[PDB]
């Protein structure tokens, strides 16, 4: 079973800074990785599919990169609404997949 | 004369799984030893027929269905299987009598930056019947409002490109599959072993 | 915004059974890759089951036999029969429609398996 490791567990940043999130896969999954955003009390929101393609309606500040076993999600400028829990899901057997543990973005 | 088997196996381009290519072999003398004794055939499954005794049987007709799929989708090329490829791309009957052969074509089907020339059908209104082909590119209406043959919200193009790259695991690397179907119909036999 | 609405989730005794129901407004559930996902309270998400547009259904190894995903093509409803529920099966069950560039999750229906 593929297990995805997300670091850092919590990412403390000021609004406007650049946030970089990491998701390491135990097996080579190519570009089949998906990034979700979950506000508290809301369902996950699809941000990036195929580890690089930005989902429709997502602001341009979100940008995914990496391949094989090292994927990252980069937020150019953390907005007031960009503080959430970000999940990476390997979709090597789409629509099936295993999620990451999440990388919460919290400062104070 | 001898059969075109190694003209099917050594073909330079294999068809997309959604448009698999069928070759009919008849009035022939089939030598399956060369197929059964070639190194790269990492998968050689025979259903309803023994691979070693194949030379001791003659059939009215033989078909060779060749296509390219991912490594992890090779498990679906077998009777009774279901999934992405069995349902919409290439279905084998439960009473299939033949052999399924697959080998990794990473060195020749993968391009750096992606080989998007191989496509498959991932949406269909219903499963395929065994040995059925569906090469229609009509937009798949997954919604309620008729979207008038233009890809948009809730209606997609049913064909998805594989996008192989030289890297990726063995499960995501291209695999060249050729399925041999042996047929008997009460008509005179035409493909023997010796 | 595409709305998928779950239902049928609530309190149930351990060893009991539940049948969550999912329906959508502007899409036909019989034509979409409809999956079921859950998020255990204070834990990460977990993918449970999927039913293909053609009718093929797949489950996680830990749920085969217990959970049974189906649908009613006439009612436009997706079901998830849940049998022999344990306390660990408590979670918020999402009904997510899968497309290559889209993934529409429902609000989620809480299932509490406790005495």
């Amino acid at each position: 079973e593929i297990v995805l490791t997300q670091s850092p567990a919590t990412l403390s940043l000021f609004p406007g800074e650049r946030a970089t999130l990491s998701c390491r896969a135990s097996q080579n999954i190519g570009h089949f990785l998906t990034w979700y955003q979950q506000k508290p009390g809301q369902a996950p929101r699809l941000l990036i599919y195929d580890a690089s393609n930005r989902a429709t309606g997502v602001p341009a500040r979100f940008s995914g990169s990496g391949s094989e076993t090292e994927f990252t999600l980069t937020i150019s400028s953390l907005g007031p609404e960009d503080f959430a829990v970000y999940y990476c899901q390997e979709r090597s057997d789409w629509p099936r997949g295993t999620f990451g543990q999440g990388t919460k973005v919290e400062i104070k | 004369n001898l059969c075109p088997f190694h003209e099917v196996f050594n073909a330079t381009t294999f068809a997309s799984v959604y448009a698999w290519n069928r070759k009919r072999i008849s009035n022939c003398v089939a030598d399956y030893s060369v197929i059964y004794n070639f190194a790269p055939f990492f998968a050689f499954k025979c259903y309803g027929v023994s691979p070693t005794k194949l030379n001791d049987l003659c059939f009215t007709n033989v078909y060779a269905d060749s296509f390219v799929i991912r490594g992890n989708e090779v498990s679906q090329i077998a009777p009774g299987q279901t999934g992405n490829i069995a349902d919409y791309n290439y279905k084998l009957p439960d009473d299939f009598t033949g052999c399924v052969i697959a080998w990794n074509s990473n060195k020749l089907d993968s391009k750096p930056s992606g080989n998007y020339n191989y496509l498959y059908r991932f949406l269909r209104k219903s499963k395929l019947k065994p040995f059925e082909r569906d090469i229609s590119t009509e937009i798949y209406q997954a919604g309620n409002k008729p979207c008038n043959g233009v890809a948009g919200p809730n209606c997609y193009s049913p064909l998805q490109s594989y996008g192989f790259r030289p890297t990726y695991g063995v499960g995501h690397q291209p695999y060249r599959v050729v399925v041999l179907s042996f047929e008997l119909l009460h008509a005179p036999a035409t493909v023997c072993g010796p | 915004e595409v709305q998928v609405v779950e239902s049928g989730g609530g309190l149930i005794q351990p060893g009991g059974s539940l049948r969550l129901s999912c329906t959508a407004s502007e899409l036909i559930i019989s034509r979409n890759y409809m999956s079921w996902v859950r998020q255990a309270p204070g834990k990460g998400l977990e993918w449970l089951s999927v039913i293909y547009p053609g009718g093929s259904s797949f489950y996680t190894d830990s749920l085969k036999g217990r959970f049974t995903i189906s649908r009613d093509n006439s009612k436009n409803t997706l079901y998830l029969q849940m049998n022999r529920l344990g306390v660990e099966d408590t979670a918020i069950y999402y009904c997510v429609r899968d497309a290559p560039s889209e993934s529409d999750w429902g609000q989620g229906t809480l299932v509490t398996v406790s005495s």
